[PDB]
């Protein structure tokens, strides 16, 4: 992951609010989705799930694989891709 | 080691003067002529911030980290001898003196105590800032932005806290400012180190007979005495009183953010941000404006400290003699 400024008014407005706000009032400004000692027992929930790569999902990798060869064709592109890419849709499934 | 009702008389009295501001910054190194813009943000340095701590989020640090830089001669390291005498908690140190262990912790099986742990919760006077190399520089990295100390060596992993105020010295590329290469070439630290500090100035040997012939009846002042009782200026206060109206300011007073200071922070911080400005410099606003509170015991931060904080920073770096498309100073605006 590579970040970067990118300096836009609409943007830094915002972004210093935001700031502002958390230098103004401790605890209220986050308001998050989920309490932390929620969302770590659905972390352990999750992780118990074990997914299996359906038929379709095996043709349409080899697709996409296909075009990443032809994007590379910067990093050079290996197997190693797909097998990564693999791992982060085991994630997914599991994450849901 | 090295309160009454009439002390607490004696503070709000001297708190309502209308020239205290400049009365604290003139009062911190008496016989150190002019200077006063660096006199009052190193008096601000020492009020210092709020300390903040949240349920989640983190800690966000009250300390504030000043940088001086420029010619030679222009008496920058005896103003770190007063700090160092000011603080009750410090250390003085140099560039050549100083290794990275040094500097932060040692291990001996046991671990030990380095300058910046030993400085916790006072101010780290570095001199000579220019001469250690970027192998030792490196190291204030992390004890700067997170005010910690992590290890992970052979028998021993940990983490300390250090919550240690940073004063520094140094001299340009080239040992005397030169006007033809833009400001940051000039100063020469890498931009990750440079961006962690809150205020940086610029001191300038400019000449001028007006200047020299009132430095120079100064200095020659001091030699018309064996032990001299002659001082700077008529009405200064006596360190003991000074120390303990800094002392008690720091225990007792608090302050929060008012709305319309929320909202001049935003509009000033856009205003610096459109035209560089990183995201530390809002932050470093907020902790200047609520220092600047703290030292005229309001528990508030109004819109007159907001715009202290944004005119000292203005000044610090002479930015109203910079080209704003070249970066360069025109010398006959100093
Ligand atoms: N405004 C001033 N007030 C008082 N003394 C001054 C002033 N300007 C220069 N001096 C004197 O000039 C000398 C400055 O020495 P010093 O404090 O080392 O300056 P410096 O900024 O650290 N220069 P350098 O170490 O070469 O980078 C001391 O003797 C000071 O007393
Ligand atoms: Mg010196």
């Amino acid at each position: 992951f590579v970040i970067l400024d990118d300096c836009n008014e609409k943007i830094d407005t915002e972004l210093a609010s935001h700031i502002v706000d958390l230098h103004m009032k401790r605890d209220e400004a986050i308001e998050p989705p989920f309490s932390a000692e929620q969302l770590r027992r659905y972390i352990k929930y999750a992780r118990t799930f074990k997914p299996i790569l359906t038929k379709e999902a095996r043709s349409y990798l080899v697709e996409k694989y296909k075009e990443l060869r032809k994007d590379d064709a910067s990093y050079r592109i290996t197997v190693r891709q797909l097998e990564s890419m693999i791992r982060l849709s085991e994630a997914i499934a599991r994450a849901n | 080691k090295v309160i009454t009702d009439q002390d607490l008389a004696k503070i709000r009295e001297v708190a309502a003067r209308e020239d205290l501001y400049s009365l604290l910054a003139r009062s911190i190194a008496p016989s150190i002529y002019e200077l006063e813009d660096v006199k009052k943000g190193i008096l601000l340095q020492l009020f210092g911030g709020t300390n903040k701590t949240f349920t989640k989020g983190g800690r966000y640090r009250g300390d504030i980290n000043i940088l001086l830089c420029g010619d030679p001669s222009t008496s920058k390291s005896q103003i770190l001898q007063y700090v160092h005498k000011i603080t009750p908690r410090g250390v003085y140190t140099s560039g050549k003196g100083s290794s990275a262990v040094g500097l932060t912790a040692y291990i001996t099986l046991v671990l030990e105590s380095g300058a910046l742990v030993l400085s916790d919760g006072g101010v780290c006077c570095i001199d000579e800032f220019d001469k250690m190399s970027d192998s030792t520089r490196s190291v204030l990295h992390e004890v700067m932005e997170q005010q910690t100390i992590s290890i992970a060596k052979a028998g021993i992993i940990t983490t300390l806290n250090a919550r240690s105020s940073i004063l520094a010295s140094a001299n340009p590329i080239g040992s005397r400012y030169n006007p033809n290469l833009p400001v940051t070439e000039n100063i020469d630290l890498p931009p990750p180190l440079l961006s962690r500090f809150d205020l940086v100035y610029l001191v300038l040997d400019k000449v001028d007979e007006k200047n020299d012939r009132e430095l120079a009846k100064h200095l020659t002042n001091l030699y018309l005495e064996d032990k001299p009782e002659h001082i700077s200026q008529d009405d200064v206060l006596p360190v003991e009183f000074l120390t303990m109206y800094i002392s008690y300011a720091k225990e007792h007073i608090h302050p929060i953010i008012t709305e319309a200071a929320k909202t001049e922070l935003v509009r000033a911080y856009v205003g610096m941000r459109k035209m560089t400005a990183t995201t530390r410099q809002l932050e470093s606003m907020i902790r200047l404006a609520e220092a600047h509170a703290k030292m005229k015991l309001k528990n508030v931060v109004e819109l007159e400290d907001v715009q202290e904080a944004v005119r000292l920073i203005r000044s610090a770096i002479k930015d109203y003699a910079t080209d704003p498309k070249t970066g360069k100073i025109d010398m006959n605006l100093v």
